[PDB]
């Protein structure tokens, strides 16, 4: 495609395709500095994997969930988002409610394996 | 000779055509409870494994050679007769922990 | 994918015993069985028996059980997948009925149902 | 709910709900000491994820398996466990057989993807 | 079974069974050297998990995919591979095309969740 971050100024619909390109390259004064950045790299990465895990998205690149889109977050249509705004434009507009939706995905996953546990009781 | 596994005696063919060789015996050596291996064997020289486990070919064996095993006999077909096929072919019945119970032999002539 | 050279053409007389060699190369000698086959003037081909260079285990047809002396050495490793070994063949009560060409044959696979199938043949040795 | 470890003295049935709270907060003399604890934190965490992976539970918070409950581990009923004992009481009673059940979960997962591999051969 | 790497000289069909044995044991001058090897151990491990993730194999030990076996990689039958060659023999023969198949697995996973995303639109 375009490379690493190649579709940063592209529409959210075009950048959403081939997301495995920004998924690969995500993971003594010189020595201590270099080892300092090596440990931090694994920490920031595992935090994202920790989040994807407690959402049911562990292993997913595109992951649909149960939480409905509250129009208080953004009253924009799908067409005026994915075919117009860029991924950097979008999450500045959602920046406030981003911490609210992280909590919603976690309860929708703990109230999904708990309903799944009763399902396999029969 | 005392081979309990009889073949097709002899058979002939022509260039571009296809032949078939039989290989059957009593229920003591054939067939639904035994694998069938097919050997190309020039007279008293270096043999060659053509087909093993009924229909499976050895490494590098030409796709012309085919195999088939019914509940009482196994067949070796030589599709598209090329001139270098004049030899004698033997079959053998075997399992995983046994030996090759060879066949009587079948000379194939390609004269054309 | 290797050679299995044998001995020469030694011709003795009935009652005696003959030793036949089978030197391997180009393949892991311990990974494959060594079969012994012959084609005599009076019958056709006849399977005698195979021996395991690894398990040291022998299985031979009842028609040759009380006549055949069958042994192997131990491979001399050349690389990680290459070695050099030798299998030996002897017979007890010898006659002119056993006159024929003899070869050794390395097994086909290492697992499954056609493990010992004589695939890679030697060169042939003419008996009495 | 109650917070981090909030239901440590609660029944196993109450503490088993909302387990994403103890799942989030699981991941020079001052500098070396601090980096020493940072590397150890990722090691202890990945060991648990390594275990959940070779059990088929990679991504699960509640994970049912095939290994039947051997009464030699505990001859107690489900009601006198989940509605009475606490999670710290329980695993002291199972402490011995804990290493035995880790081996059982691993063979039930290698004998599940191996039966799954033959399933997709058709 | 045989232990760690116990079936290294065995057939690929025998070694492919019980792969959870080489999956467990995969994860100041003395102090800096020891911490240097500890960080590298987690990096090499997470690279393999990163690869298994962007292939849909996150959590799998045996993982079937959609990429057909191109005979340009190896024109050998299944029987003359799994019942003859060892795992160390095989990947020396595939060594060249190994980087080509890593790219094929990644596009077959991004073109699987993208077809899955349209599936759940109805
Ligand atoms: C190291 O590498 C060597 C060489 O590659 C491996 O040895 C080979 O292993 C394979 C599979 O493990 C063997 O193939 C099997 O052969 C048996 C035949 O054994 C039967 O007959 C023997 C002679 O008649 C007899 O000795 C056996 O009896 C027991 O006693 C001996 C004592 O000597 C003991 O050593 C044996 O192990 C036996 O327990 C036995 O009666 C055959 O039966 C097998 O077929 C069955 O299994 C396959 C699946 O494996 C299945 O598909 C079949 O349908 C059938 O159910 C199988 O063909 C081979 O013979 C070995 N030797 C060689 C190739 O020379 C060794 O395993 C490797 N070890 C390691 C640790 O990697
Ligand atoms: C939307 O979010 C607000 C809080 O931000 C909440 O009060 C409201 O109930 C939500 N509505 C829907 C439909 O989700
Ligand atoms: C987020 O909150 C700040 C509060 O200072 C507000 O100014 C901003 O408009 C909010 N973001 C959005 C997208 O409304
Ligand atoms: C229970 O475990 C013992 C060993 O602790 C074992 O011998 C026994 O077979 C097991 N029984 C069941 C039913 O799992
Ligand atoms: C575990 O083993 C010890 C051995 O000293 C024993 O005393 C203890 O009772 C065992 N645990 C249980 C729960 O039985
Ligand atoms: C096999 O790979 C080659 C390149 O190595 C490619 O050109 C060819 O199209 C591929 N064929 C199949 C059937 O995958
Ligand atoms: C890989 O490429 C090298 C190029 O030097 C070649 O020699 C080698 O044969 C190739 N590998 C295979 C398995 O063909």
């Amino acid at each position: 495609i375009l490379g690493f971050l190649g579709a940063a100024g592209s529409t959210m619909g075009a950048a959403s395709m081939a997301l495995t390109v920004q998924a690969r390259l995500l993971l003594t004064v010189w020595g201590i500095k270099q080892l300092q950045a090596r440990v931090l790299a694994v920490e920031r990465y595992l935090r994202d994997q920790q989040l994807l895990g407690i959402w049911g998205c562990s292993g997913k690149i595109i992951c649909c969930t149960n939480v409905p889109w509250n129009d208080s977050w953004s009253n924009k249509t799908i067409n005026e988002i994915w075919d117009n705004m860029t991924w950097m434009q979008w999450e500045k507009e959602i920046d406030n409610y981003t911490q609210h939706i992280y909590t919603l995905l976690e309860v929708s996953q703990i109230q999904q394996e708990k309903n799944e546990q009763e399902l396999l009781e029969l | 000779s005392q081979s309990v596994l009889t073949q097709s005696a002899s058979v002939s063919g022509s260039l571009g055509q296809s032949v078939t060789i039989s290989c059957t015996g009593p229920n003591s050596v054939c067939c639904s409870h035994k694998s069938i291996s097919w050997y190309q064997w020039p007279p008293g020289r270096a043999p060659t494994l053509i087909i093993y486990e009924d229909n499976e070919r050895a490494p590098g064996i030409s796709p012309r050679f085919s195999g088939y095993k019914s509940y009482w006999s196994a067949y070796l077909t030589i599709s598209d007769l090329r001139p270098e096929d004049e030899t004698t072919y033997y079959c053998c019945s075997y399992t995983h922990n046994s030996g090759c119970v060879f066949g009587t032999g079948t000379k194939v002539s390609v004269l054309g | 994918q290797g050679q299995l050279v044998q001995s020469g053409a030694t011709t003795t007389k009935p009652g005696s015993s003959v030793k036949i060699s089978c030197k391997t190369s180009g393949y892991r000698f311990n990974f494959y069985h060594i079969n012994w086959i012959r084609q005599t003037a009076g019958r056709g081909p006849e399977w005698m028996g195979w021996i395991s260079p690894y398990s040291g285990d022998k299985n031979l047809a009842p028609a040759f059980q009380d006549r055949v002396i069958m042994t192997t050495d131990t491979e001399v490793p050349v690389t990680s997948f290459t070695s050099t070994g030798a299998a030996y063949m002897e017979i007890r009560n010898l006659t002119s009925d056993d006159t024929g060409t003899y070869f050794c044959a390395k097994g086909l696979l290492r697992d499954g149902s056609s493990t010992w199938l004589p695939y890679l043949w030697g060169q042939g040795t003419l008996l009495t």
